[PDB]
C-alpha cells in the first residue's frame, strides 16, 4: 500500500492492492491535457456556465470552436476534458433525453440526466476492455420545484448537483475562490451569477478577458431555454464588472 | 363491465361495476377494477381480465421503478405513454381497455386507452360492454367543475346506468376519488343489488352422503 | 467485443486477491453503520462531504429499495448505484410474481448473487462495495450485510468503512437486544461521532430507519433534533 | 519489438510492424510482371518447382472473360482472393449483365483487404496481386498490397529480385503503348528475364503468361504454348 | 508498458495509440484546404514513388457526395475506408431525411465514428487525417478537418501532412475571404510548391479539387487546363 | 370445444375454520371412459390442495410444473407457501402462456399455514386469479355445480356440514353432465388433519 | 375523419373535424387530430387512431433529435419525409392518411400529402380523410391562387363544415391552425360558429 | 486480449490444472466440515465461522443446504460460490423430478454437479468454483449415502470423511473409531463431536461453534433436521463425561 501495484492494475480497470482503479485515475489526468477550465453557478434565478475558448490558430472558424452544447431546448451543457470524448458524451446525453421525451411523456430532469451519464461511465470504470472518456460533463437546466440547478458527473461516474462547481486545469482553484465567496452571502447562495463565473474564472486564471475569449451559457426562471450569449452580451458584463 | 371517470375541480372521480361473466354466466360477484397505478394515479380495467390485471400491475411496477428513480410522484402521462406503447406493440391482442386517472404536479388528468393503443384524452370516459350507459348519464349531466361529492353522484348514476342496462355488468358501485391531498378508493361505494334469502333450508345431516372409502390423514 | 476471461482467479495460496483488493476499497469508504433494535432497523452514514458547494439533498447514500427495505453502503459511489437498480429491478420481478413484497432475507441473497457473478463472469472486476440492507417481514426486523465476494451475513448490529474495527467494537459495548429505535438511532450517530472529524451537522450524515410501517431516510430537521444531544 | 505481433498496434513511428512482415510474403515470391498498351494487358509469371519432378506451382489465375491475375505471396491467401475477385464479377454480370469495370474490382479489394489490418486477432492478406483486365477505358494492369493500398500501373513487377524487371520496364515504358501483341510479350518477358541468375533462362517448363485485350478473353499460355512466346527473343 | 492498446491511459492522461495514429498523418506529404468567398479548394502534393505509375493513381482528393469533396493524408488504406464511410453516411442520411446532409453534420458523424476506433484494445486508430469541403447558396462554403482522435473543425484554411506548419503560415498570408475559387487554385499550387522540399522527394503530382458557385455546389476535379496554368503559375513564382 | 375434450369437475368451498376440494374421478376420450380413479386435486402443503379440470393433458403438466416451482419456492424461502402466494404463482405460470395457454382452470383450497385462516379461489385458462369468500367451480358443468352451490352453501359451516354440502353440490350437478362423473373425490382440510373421502355415486 | 390544408404566402392553414368512431359509435366527439410535430410542423391525422398516434409520437422523437443535432429548424420537407418512410416501410401494418403542413425559414409554407401506401406528394392545399370524397367538387371549384391566410381560414373552415354535414364519420367541431413564422395560432370553430348551408326543402 | 488473459483453464507442464489445485488450498483453509453414514441414518457435523457476538442467526442453519426431500450438503469454501453451487443442485433435483416424477437418485445429482464443475476447468476461461461438498442423502437404490466432491469435479462416496481445515488428522480419528457395518446416528454423533473436538484445535469446543444435521427414515418418510443447541450442547457434556473415563 501507498502507491502499490500488482499485475495489470495500471492498465486496465482492476483494482490495486490499496483498492484503487490507476486508470480511473488516469483519466481525471487526461481532463487537463486540454490546458481548459470551466465555471458553474447557480442562484435562485438563473444557472450559468462560463468557459475558456482558446482559438490559437487564426485559420479556425471561431463560430466552430465551443464547449458548450444544448442538449435538450432546456439543458445546457460545459464539457471539459478531451475533444472528441466529449462530443460523444453529448451525443448520448442528447439520446437519453429525446428517448426519456418519447417514453415518458416529460422532460428529463437534469438530475436525471446527469446521473444516467454516470452511470453510463460506470460501465468502463468495471469493465476491461474500453478505457474511460477523459472528460467532464456539466449540466444546467431549471427544475420546476428545485429551481436552477447545476449538475457535475466524471470518469468515474461519480456525480453531484451543487450551488457552483467547476471543471479542468483550474477546478481545485475555482472550488476555494466558491467556497469563500458563498460562505460570505445569506442563506449561502449565489446571487450575481454571471459576474460570481466570470469573476471566478479570471481570478484562477489571472486573464482579465476579453469577450472573444470566453462563452457564456445561461437557464433562468423566466426563460428556462438555454441560451448563449453573444460577444456583445459577454462585453456588457465585461465592462459593467469593469467599472466599480 | 361498466367504467368511468370524471375531472371534477379538484380531482378525478372513477368508477366501476363488479361482475366479472364467463359467457352469459356471472363468475364473480364482487371482481375489484379499479387497480393501483401509483399513489396518485388509478386506473380502471375493461376486457380480458387476465390482460387488464397483468397490464396495469406491470406499468405500476414499472412506474414504481420510475418514480423510486426520480425520487418525484409519477406523471398521469407517463403511465399512459407506458400503457399505450405496450398496447401497440401488441396490435390489440391484449384485450385491456382502460380509464386511467389521477392528479400529478400538473394537476388532474383522465384518459381512455383503447385496446389497440389509442389514447384519447378527455375530462369524462367510459368503457366496457356498459360504456354507452354510462356515457348518456354523462352527457346529459356532466357540468365542468364539480364539486367533489356532485361529481361522486354523477359517476355512481353512470354506472348504475351501466349496471341495469348491460347483462354484462352487476352488483356494486366501486369509486376511487383522487386530489391533491386525499385517496378516497370506496369498495364498495353502493351495493344497489343483493341476493334474496332462502325461504327452505337445505341443512344436510351427518350421514345423508353414502361415503366409500375414508382416510383421515392427522397433521402438526 | 468483450473479455471472455475471468479478471479474478485464485492466487497460488488460494486466495481471490481482486476480492481482497475490493474489500480494501471498501475499508476505505466512508463510515456505515447499522443497528437492529426490537422494533426497527437504523442506517446512518457519513458525507465524505467536502465543500458547503455541495448540494446535499442532490444525491442519497441511504436509499430505498421497496416500501419495506433499504440500503446503504461503504466504498465506491457508483459500484453501489448499480446495485440499487439491480435491486428495485429485483424487488419488483419478485412482486409481479408472488404479488407480496420481497422479505428481506430474499433480495438480500438476490442481490449477494449479483455480487457473485462480478467475481467469476468475464471481463470485469468485483463491486467495490458493501451494501448494509435493512427490512422488515414477517412481523420483525432484519439487518443484513452483503461485500463483495457475494458473501452476506445478518448482523444485530455493524460498521464498515473507515475504522470500523473500532466501530464494532464500540457497538459490542453498547447494544442491548431489547433496545428500541429511537435510543438506537442515537448510538448509531455516536458511532459515527468516534471515527467523525469535522463537526457533525445534518448536512453531512444521512440516516435512514426501518420499522412497520415502512423504510424511509430521516429528513434534515429530524437528524438536526437528534444531533441536539450529540 | 513490444510493437510487432498484433495488426492494431501502432509503432512510435507511426508504423504497423505486422502488414509490413506481410509484406515481405510478397517480396520472397517469384517474380511476375504486367504490362499493357493501347489494345492489351499482359502478365508474365516465372513458376518456382519444388523439386525436379514437381510441375512448377500456377502463379496466373482466371478472374472473369476479362480480367486475370498473377500472385506471388501466400498462395492460400491468393486463392481466398482469387475467390472474392471472382464473386465480385459473377454478380456484378448477373445484376447488371455487364462485366465489372476493372477499377472498381480494384477498389472491392482495397475494401475488403484493409478491414483485417484494423481487429485484434486478425491478419492482413499475405499477398500481392498484379491485375490485368480490360473494359470500356481500355486496357489495366493494377498492383495490390498486403496494406490494402493498390496502384494503376503502366507496368510492374512484384517477387524476388522484381527491383531488375522494374528498371527494365521504366527503360521501355514509352514504346508499351504503341507495341504490337508480340512485342508487349517479348518485353514482358525480357523484363522477367533480368530477374533471373545469369546462368539460368526462361523455359517452357518456369514461364506463364496471361493476355487479354480488345478482341481477346483472358488467356492463360503455359508449358508448350508459351514456345512461340520464347521463340524470337531474337 | 502503457502505449499498446487504445484501451489504456498512460499515468500522464494521454492515449499512446491515438498519438502514434497521428505520426503517421505526419509523416505524409501535404495536403491542404482553403475556403474563400465562393467555394473551397483542395491540393495535394501526391508523391510518386515510381515512375511505372499511372497519372492519377493513388487519389487522395475524394467525392464522398455530389455537394461534398474530401482530402486526405495519412495511410491510404484507411483514408479510402473512410471515404467509404463518409459515402454511406450521405447516402443514408438523403434515404431517411430527404435531402442534402449539411457538412457540419456530415463532418460530426464520420468523426464519432472515427471517435469509435480510439476506446478500445479490439481495433486501432485510423492512420489519417481528412478535410471536407462544400459549398451551397444557403450554407455558403465549409471545410473541416477531423483527425485520429476524432476531433472536427470548421476552417479558413488547414493542411496537414508533414510540411504542415510551413502551409499554414503561407495559407495565413492571403485574405482568403475576398477571394474567388479561380484566384485561390493558383494559390494553392503555389503553396504546395513552396512546402515541397524538392531535394528529398523528388517527384510529385499535384492534385486539385473544388467546390463552389463556379461549378453549381458540385465537387469536382479542377479541369486540367486551369491545373496547368496553376502549376506554371506556382513554378514561375518559386523562381 | 377443447375442455369438454375430458370432461369434468372440480370445485372448492369455505366453511369456519376449514376448506373443502372435490372432484370427479372420471378420466375419459369424449364418450369413452378410459378410467375412473383419475387424479385431479394435488397436495402444494400439508393444507393447500390445488384442484384442475381441462384437458387431462394440460391438467397433469400444469400439477407437475406448478410443483417444480414450488418446490424451488419452499427450498428457497425460509417456508412453506401462502395460499395467496401459490395463486400468483399459479397466475404467473398460466399467463406465460398467454398466447397458446395451458386448457385447465385450476381452484385452490387450503388453510394459511401461520395462521390457518381459510382460502379458496379459481382461475381462468391464462391466469386471471378470483378470490371468494364461498365457493368456486371449474368443469364442464359449470352452470350445474353454481346452480347447487348458490342453493345449498351457507356461511360459517362445521366440517361436518362442508362435507355433506360440497358432496351433494358435486354428486347432483355431475349426475346431470353426460362427460363428468364416475365417481367424485372429497378432501376437507381442518388445522390438524386432512380427511379424504370417495362418495357412492353413479357409475353411468 | 376530414382533414384539410392549404399553403399561402407566408405560411399554412390546417383543418380537421374532431370525431373518433367505433363502427357507428362516437368515441370522442371533440378529438385533436391535428398534432404539433415540430414549433413550427403540424400533422393532420386520418385512419387508425392508434397508428397515427404511434407513428405521430415516433416521427416527433426523430424530428427532435435531428433538429438539437443540427442545431436549426427542421425543414418542413424533412418532416414529411419522415412520416413517408415510416407510413411506406409498415404500409401493410398500418391505416394512416396524413398530411404534414408547416413553415421552415428555407422554403416557408408547405403541404404535403403522406396518403396510405406511403407516397408523399407537395400540393397547394391537400385534403384527406373518409369526408374528403364530398368536398373534391366543392374545393375544385372555390379554391384561387393567391388566397389570404383569412381566406384560407374561410375556405378550410367552409370545405370542413361541408364535409362534416354529409359523412357520418365526420364531425363535431372544427379545429383550426395557421402557422407562420410568426408561431401557431389554433382555434375552433363550434355550434354556430360553424359555416351553415341549408338542407334543400321543398 | 491475449496480454490480459490468465488462462484459467490450459494445462500446466506436469499435466497439472494450477486453478483447480489453488481452488482447493482455498477449500482447506475453510471451515471444517465432516460426514459420518450410520445404519439408520447419515450427519453432517461443520464447524462455524460466523461466530461474531453482534452476529443476528436468521437462517436454520450457516452451512448446511436442503436440496430436495431426500438430501441435503455442506460446503466448505467460497460462500457466495457455494450459493450458486447449492441453488444449480436444487434446480438438478427438480429437473428430475418433474421428467421421471421420482426423486433423483443421490449419485445422480451429485455426477450432474460434478460434470458443470468438470466444464470450467476445460473450457470457458473461467476461474472455477471454490468449494468442496459433503452430501447426505437416501434413495431407494442404495439407502443411506454420503459423497464428496470438490473443485476438479471429481467425487466418490465414503462410509466418514471431512474437507475444510485440518482434514487429514479428521481422516485420521475417522480412520481409527469408524466401526464398518456397526455404527449408529448415536455413535456417529459421539464421533462426530470427538473429532471436532481435537481438530478445532484453537480452542475450546462449543455449541455456538458447531453445527450437525442428521438425514433419517421414519413411515416411509426422509427427515432431515438441524440440531437444536441445547442437544449438541449435551453431546458435547456426554462426550467430556465420556473422555473422564478415559483411564481408570
Ligand atoms: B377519422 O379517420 O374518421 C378518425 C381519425 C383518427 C382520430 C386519427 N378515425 C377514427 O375515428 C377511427 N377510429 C379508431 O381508430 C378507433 C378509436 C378507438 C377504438 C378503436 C377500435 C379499433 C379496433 C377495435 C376496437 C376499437 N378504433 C375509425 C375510422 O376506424
Ligand atoms: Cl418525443
Ligand atoms: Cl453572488
Ligand atoms: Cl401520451
Ligand atoms: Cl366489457
Ligand atoms: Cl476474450
Ligand atoms: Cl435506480
Ligand atoms: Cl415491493
Ligand atoms: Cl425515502
Ligand atoms: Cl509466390
Ligand atoms: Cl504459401
Ligand atoms: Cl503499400
Ligand atoms: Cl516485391
Ligand atoms: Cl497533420
Ligand atoms: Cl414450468
Ligand atoms: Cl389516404
Ligand atoms: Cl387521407
Ligand atoms: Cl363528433
Ligand atoms: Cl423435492
Ligand atoms: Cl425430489
Ligand atoms: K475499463
Ligand atoms: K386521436
Ligand atoms: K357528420
Ligand atoms: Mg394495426
Ligand atoms: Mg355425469
Ligand atoms: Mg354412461
Amino acid at each position: 500500500s501507498r502507491g502499490s501495484s500488482a499485475g495489470f492494475d495500471r492498465h486496465i480497470t482492476i483494482f490495486s492492492p490499496e483498492g484503487r482503479l490507476y486508470q480511473v485515475e488516469y483519466a481525471f489526468k487526461a481532463i487537463n491535457q486540454g490546458g481548459l477550465t470551466s465555471v458553474a453557478v447557480r442562484g435562485k434565478d438563473c444557472a450559468v456556465i462560463v468557459t475558456q475558448k482558446k482559438v490559437p490558430d487564426k485559420l479556425l472558424d471561431s463560430s466552430t470552436v465551443t464547449h458548450l452544447f444544448k442538449i435538450t431546448e432546456n439543458i445546457g451543457c460545459v464539457m471539459t476534458g478531451m475533444t472528441a470524448d466529449s462530443r460523444s458524451q453529448v451525443q448520448r446525453a442528447r439520446y437519453e433525453a429525446a428517448n426519456w421525451k418519447y417514453k415518458y411523456g416529460y422532460e428529463i430532469p437534469v438530475d436525471m440526466l446527469c446521473k444516467r451519464i454516470a452511470d453510463i461511465s460506470q460501465v468502463y470504470t468495471q469493465n476491461a476492455e474500453m478505457r474511460p472518456l477523459g472528460c467532464c460533463m456539466i449540466l444546467i437546466g431549471i427544475d420546476e420545484e428545485q429551481g436552477p440547478q447545476v449538475y457535475k458527473c466524471d470518469p468515474a461516474g461519480y456525480y453531484c448537483g451543487f450551488k457552483a462547481t467547476a471543471a479542468g486545469v483550474k477546478q481545485t482553484e475555482s472550488t476555494s475562490f466558491l467556497e469563500k465567496k458563498v460562505k460570505k452571502k445569506f442563506d449561502w447562495t449565489f446571487e450575481q451569477t454571471v459576474e460570481t463565473a466570470i469573476t471566478c474564472l479570471s481570478t484562477v486564471l489571472s486573464i482579465d478577458f476579453k469577450p472573444s475569449e470566453i462563452e457564456v451559457g445561461v437557464v433562468t426562471v423566466e426563460n428556462p431555454k438555454f441560451r448563449i450569449l453573444t460577444e456583445a452580451e459577454i462585453d456588457a458584463h465585461l465592462v459593467a464588472l469593469a467599472e466599480r | 363491465t361498466t367504467i368511468a371517470g370524471v375531472v371534477y375541480k379538484d380531482g378525478i372521480v372513477l368508477g366501476a361495476d363488479t361482475r366479472a361473466t364467463e359467457g352469459m354466466v356471472v363468475a364473480d360477484k364482487n371482481c375489484s377494477k379499479i387497480h393501483f397505478i401509483s399513489p396518485n394515479i388509478y386506473c380502471c380495467g375493461a376486457g380480458t381480465a387476465a390482460d387488464t390485471d397483468m397490464t396495469t400491475q406491470l406499468i405500476s411496477s414499472n412506474l414504481e421503478l420510475h418514480s423510486l428513480s426520480t425520487g418525484r410522484l409519477p406523471r398521469v402521462v407517463t403511465a399512459n405513454r407506458m400503457l399505450k406503447q405496450m398496447l401497440f406493440r401488441y396490435q390489440g391482442y391484449i384485450g385491456a381497455a382502460l380509464v386511467l386517472g389521477g392528479v400529478d404536479v400538473t394537476g388532474p388528468h383522465l384518459y381512455s386507452i383503447y385496446p389497440h393503443g389509442s389514447t384519447d384524452k378527455l375530462p369524462y370516459v367510459t368503457m366496457g360492454s356498459g360504456s354507452l350507459a354510462a356515457m348518456a348519464v354523462f352527457e346529459d349531466k356532466f357540468r365542468p367543475d364539480m364539486e367533489e361529492e356532485e361529481a361522486k353522484n354523477l359517476v355512481s348514476e353512470a354506472i348504475a346506468a351501466g349496471i341495469f342496462n348491460d347483462l354484462g355488468s352487476g352488483s356494486n358501485i366501486d369509486l376511487c376519488v383522487i386530489s391533491k391531498n386525499k385517496l378516497d378508493f370506496l369498495r364498495p361505494y353502493t351495493v344497489p343489488n343483493k341476493k334474496g334469502t332462502r325461504l327452505g333450508r337445505y341443512r344436510c345431516e351427518k350421514g345423508t352422503t353414502a361415503v366409500l372409502t375414508e382416510k383421515i390423514t392427522p397433521l402438526e | 467485443r468483450g473479455y471472455s476471461f475471468s479478471l479474478t482467479t485464485f492466487s497460488p495460496s488460494g486466495k481471490l486477491v481482486q476480492i481482497e483488493y475490493a474489500l480494501a476499497a471498501v475499508a476505505g469508504g466512508a463510515p456505515s453503520v447499522g443497528i437492529k433494535a426490537a422494533n426497527g432497523v437504523v442506517l446512518a452514514t457519513e458525507k465524505k462531504q467536502k465543500s458547503i458547494l455541495y448540494d446535499e439533498r442532490s444525491v442519497h447514500k441511504v436509499e430505498p429499495i421497496t416500501k419495506h427495505i433499504g440500503l446503504v453502503y461503504s466504498g465506491m459511489g457508483p459500484d453501489y448505484r448499480v446495485l440499487v437498480h439491480r435491486a428495485r429491478k429485483l424487488a419488483q420481478q419478485y412482486y409481479l410474481v408472488y404479488q407480496e413484497p420481497i422479505p428481506t432475507a430474499q433480495l438480500v441473497q438476490r442481490v449477494a448473487s449479483v455480487m457473485q457473478e462480478y467475481t467469476q463472469s468475464g471481463g470485469v472486476r468485483p463491486f467495490g462495495v458493501s451494501l448494509l440492507i435493512c427490512g422488515w417481514n414477517e412481523g420483525r426486523p432484519y439487518l443484513f450485510q452483503s461485500d463483495p465476494s457475494g458473501a452476506y451475513f445478518a448482523w444485530k448490529a455493524t460498521a464498515m468503512g473507515k475504522n470500523y474495527v473500532n466501530g464494532k467494537t464500540f457497538l459490542e459495548k453498547r447494544y442491548n437486544e431489547d433496545l428500541e429505535l429511537e435510543d438506537a438511532i442515537h448510538t448509531a450517530i455516536l458511532t459515527l461521532k468516534e471515527s467523525f472529524e469535522g463537526q457533525m451537522t445534518e448536512d453531512n450524515i444521512e440516516v435512514g430507519i426501518c420499522n412497520e410501517a415502512g423504510f424511509r431516510r430521516l429528513t434534515p430537521t429530524e437528524v438536526k433534533d437528534y444531533l441536539a444531544a450529540i | 519489438n513490444q510493437y510487432d505481433n498484433d495488426v492494431t498496434v501502432w509503432s512510435p513511428q507511426g508504423r504497423i510492424h505486422q502488414i509490413e512482415y506481410a509484406m515481405e510474403a510478397v517480396k520472397q515470391g517469384s517474380a511476375t510482371v504486367g504490362l499493357k498498351s493501347k489494345t492489351h494487358a499482359v502478365l508474365v509469371a516465372l513458376k518456382r518447382a519444388q523439386s525436379e519432378l514437381a510441375a512448377h506451382q500456377k502463379k496466373i489465375l482466371h478472374v472473369d472473360n476479362h480480367i486475370g491475375i498473377s500472385i506471388a505471396g501466400l498462395t492460400a491467401d491468393a486463392r481466398l482472393l482469387c475467390n472474392f475477385m471472382r464473386q465480385e464479377c459473377l454478380d456484378s454480370r448477373f445484376v447488371f449483365d455487364r462485366p465489372l469495370p476493372v477499377s472498381r474490382l480494384v477498389s472491392l479489394i482495397g475494401s475488403k483487404t484493409q478491414i483485417p489490418t484494423q481487429r485484434y486477432g486478425r491478419r492482413p492478406y499475405g499477398v500481392g496481386l498484379l491485375i490485368a483486365g480490360y473494359d470500356d477505358m481500355g486496357p489495366h494492369i493494377f498492383q495490390t498490397c498486403p496494406s490494402a493500398n493498390y496502384f494503376d500501373c503502366r507496368a510492374m513487377s512484384i517477387g524476388a529480385r522484381s527491383q531488375s524487371a522494374r528498371t527494365y520496364l521504366e527503360r521501355h515504358m514509352s514504346e508499351f503503348m504503341e507495341c504490337n501483341l508480340n512485342e508487349l510479350v517479348k518485353h514482358g518477358l525480357r523484363a522477367l528475364r533480368e530477374t533471373l541468375p545469369a546462368e539460368q533462362d526462361l523455359t517452357t517448363k518456369n514461364v506463364s503468361i496471361g493476355i487479354v485485350g480488345k478482341d481477346l478473353e483472358f488467356t492463360i499460355y503455359d508449358d508448350d504454348d508459351v514456345s512461340p512466346f520464347l521463340e524470337g527473343l531474337e | 508498458g502503457y502505449d499498446l492498446s487504445a484501451s489504456t491511459f498512460s499515468p500522464d492522461g494521454r492515449v499512446f495509440q491515438v498519438e502514434y495514429a497521428m505520426k503517421a498523418v505526419e509523416n505524409s506529404s501535404t495536403a491542404i484546404g482553403i475556403r474563400c468567398k465562393d467555394g473551397v479548394v483542395f491540393g495535394v502534393e501526391k508523391l510518386v514513388l515510381s515512375k511505372l505509375y499511372e497519372e492519377g493513381s493513388n487519389k487522395r482528393l475524394f467525392n464522398v457526395d455530389r455537394h461534398v469533396g474530401m482530402a486526405v493524408a495519412g495511410l491510404l488504406a484507411d483514408a479510402r475506408s473512410l471515404a467509404d464511410i463518409a459515402r454511406e453516411e450521405a447516402s443514408n442520411f438523403r434515404s431517411n431525411f430527404g435531402y442534402n446532409i449539411p457538412l457540419k453534420h456530415l463532418a460530426d458523424r464520420v468523426a464519432m465514428y472515427v471517435h469509435a476506433y480510439t476506446l478500445y484494445s479490439a481495433v486501432r486508430p485510423f492512420g489519417c487525417s481528412f478535410m471536407l469541403g462544400s459549398y451551397s447558396v444557403n450554407d455558403g462554403a465549409q471545410l473541416y478537418m477531423i483527425d485520429p482522435s476524432g476531433v472536427s473543425y470548421g476552417y479558413w484554411g488547414c493542411a496537414i501532412g508533414k510540411a504542415r506548419q510551413a502551409a499554414k503560415t503561407e495559407i495565413e498570408k492571403l485574405q482568403m475571404k475576398e477571394m474567388t475559387c479561380r484566384d485561390i487554385v493558383k494559390e494553392v499550387a503555389k503553396i504546395i510548391y513552396i512546402v515541397h522540399d524538392e531535394v528529398k522527394d523528388k517527384a510529385f503530382e499535384l492534385e486539385l479539387s473544388w467546390v463552389g458557385e463556379l461549378t453549381n455546389g458540385r465537387h469536382e476535379i479542377v479541369p486540367k487546363d486551369i491545373r496547368e496554368e496553376a502549376e506554371k503559375y506556382a513554378k514561375e513564382s518559386l523562381k | 370445444s377443447i375442455m369438454s375434450y375430458n370432461g369434468g369437475a372440480v370445485m372448492a368451498m369455505k366453511g369456519k375454520n376449514c376448506v373443502a376440494i372435490a372432484a370427479d374421478r372420471r378420466f375419459g376420450i369424449q364418450a369413452q371412459m378410459v378410467t375412473t380413479d383419475f387424479q385431479k386435486i394435488f397436495p402444494m402443503g400439508d393444507r393447500l390442495y390445488i384442484g384442475l379440470a381441462g384437458l387431462a393433458t394440460d391438467v397433469q403438466t400444469v400439477a407437475q410444473r406448478l410443483k417444480f416451482r414450488l418446490n424451488l419456492y419452499e427450498l428457497k424461502e425460509g417456508r412453506q407457501i401462502k395460499p395467496y402466494t401459490l395463486m400468483s404463482m399459479v397466475a404467473n405460470l398460466l399467463y406465460e402462456k398467454r398466447f397458446g395457454p395451458y386448457y385447465t382452470e385450476p381452484v385452490i383450497a387450503g388453510l394459511d399455514p401461520k395462521t390457518f385462516k381459510p382460502f379458496i379461489c379459481s382461475l381462468d385458462l391464462i391466469g386471471c386469479p378470483m378470490v371468494t369468500d364461498d365457493f368456486v367451480v371449474s368443469g364442464t358443468c359449470a352452470e350445474q355445480m353454481y346452480g347447487m352451490c348458490e342453493s345449498l352453501w351457507e356461511p360459517n359451516m362445521d366440517p361436518d356440514h362442508l362435507f355433506e354440502t360440497i358432496s351433494q353440490a358435486m354428486l347432483n350437478a355431475v349426475d346431470r353432465d353426460a362427460v363428468s362423473g364416475m365417481g367424485v373425490i372429497v378432501h376437507i382440510i381442518e388445522k390438524d388433519k386432512i380427511t379424504t373421502r370417495t362418495l357412492k355415486a353413479r357409475m353411468d | 375523419t376530414t382533414i384539410m390544408a392549404v399553403q399561402f404566402d407566408g405560411g399554412v392553414v390546417l383543418g380537421a373535424d374532431s370525431r373518433t368512431t367505433t363502427g357507428s359509435y362516437i368515441a370522442n366527439r371533440v378529438t385533436d387530430k391535428l398534432t404539433p410535430i415540430h414549433d413550427r410542423i403540424f400533422c393532420c391525422r386520418s385512419g387508425s387512431a392508434a397508428d397515427t398516434q404511434a407513428v405521430a409520437d415516433a416521427v416527433t422523437y426523430q424530428l427532435g433529435f435531428h433538429s438539437i443535432e443540427l442545431n436549426e429548424p427542421p425543414l418542413v420537407h424533412t418532416a414529411a419525409s419522415l412520416f413517408k418512410e415510416m407510413c411506406y416501410r409498415y404500409r401493410e401494418d398500418l391505416m394512416a392518411g396524413i398530411i404534414i403542413a408547416g413553415w421552415d425559414p428555407q422554403e416557408g409554407g408547405q403541404v404535403y400529402s403522406v396518403p396510405m401506401g406511403g407516397m408523399m406528394v407537395r400540393q397547394s392545399f391537400a385534403i384527406g380523410g373518409s369526408g374528403s370524397s364530398y368536398i373534391y367538387g366543392y374545393v375544385d371549384a372555390t379554391y384561387r391562387e393567391g388566397m389570404t391566410k383569412e381566406e384560407c381560414l374561410q375556405f378550410t373552415a367552409n370545405a370542413l363544415a361541408l364535409a362534416m354535414e354529409r359523412d357520418g364519420s365526420s364531425g363535431g367541431v372544427i379545429r383550426l391552425a395557421a402557422i407562420a413564422e410568426s408561431g401557431v395560432e389554433r382555434q375552433v370553430l363550434l355550434g354556430d360558429q360553424i359555416p351553415k348551408f341549408a338542407v334543400a326543402t321543398l | 486480449s491475449r496480454r490480459y488473459d490468465s488462462r484459467t483453464t490450459i494445462f500446466s507442464p506436469e499435466g497439472r490444472l494450477y486453478q483447480v489445485e489453488y481452488a482447493m488450498e482455498a477449500i482447506g483453509h475453510a471451515g471444517t466440515c465432516l460426514g459420518i453414514l450410520a445404519n439408520d441414518g447419515v450427519l453432517l457435523a461443520a464447524e462455524r465461522r460466523n461466530i461474531h457476538k453482534l452476529l443476528d442467526e436468521v437462517f436454520f442453519s450457516e452451512k448446511i443446504y436442503k436440496l430436495n426431500e431426500d438430501m441435503a450438503c455442506s460446503v466448505a469454501g467460497i460462500t457466495s460460490d457455494a450459493n450458486v453451487l447449492t441453488n444449480e443442485l436444487r434446480l438438478i433435483a427438480q429437473r428430475y423430478l418433474l421428467q421421471y416424477q421420482e426423486p433423483i437418485p443421490c449419485e445422480q445429482l451429485v455426477t450432474a454437479l460434478c460434470d458443470i464443475k468438470q466444464a470450467y476447468t476445460q473450457f470457458g476461461g473461467k476461474r472455477p468454483f471454490g468449494v468442496s461438498l459433503l452430501y447426505i442423502g437416501w434413495d431407494k437404490h442404495y439407502g443411506f449415502q454420503l459423497y464428496q466432491s470438490d473443485p476438479s469435479g471429481n467425487y466418490g462416496g465414503w462410509k466418514a470423511t471431512c474437507i475444510g481445515n485440518n482434514s487429514a488428522a479428521a481422516v485420521s480419528m475417522l480412520k481409527q473409531d469408524y466401526k464398518e457395518g456397526e455404527m449408529t446416528l448415536k455413535s456417529a454423533l459421539a464421533l462426530a463431536i470427538k473429532v471436532l473436538n481435537k481438530t478445532m484445535d484453537v480452542s475450546k469446543l462449543s455449541a455456538e461453534k458447531v453445527e450437525i444435521a442428521t438425514l433419517t427414515r421414519e413411515n416411509g418418510k426422509t427427515v432431515i433436521r438441524v440440531l437444536k443447541q441445547k442437544e449438541v450442547e449435551q453431546l458435547i457434556k456426554k462426550h467430556e463425561e465420556e473422555e473422564a473415563k478415559a483411564e481408570r
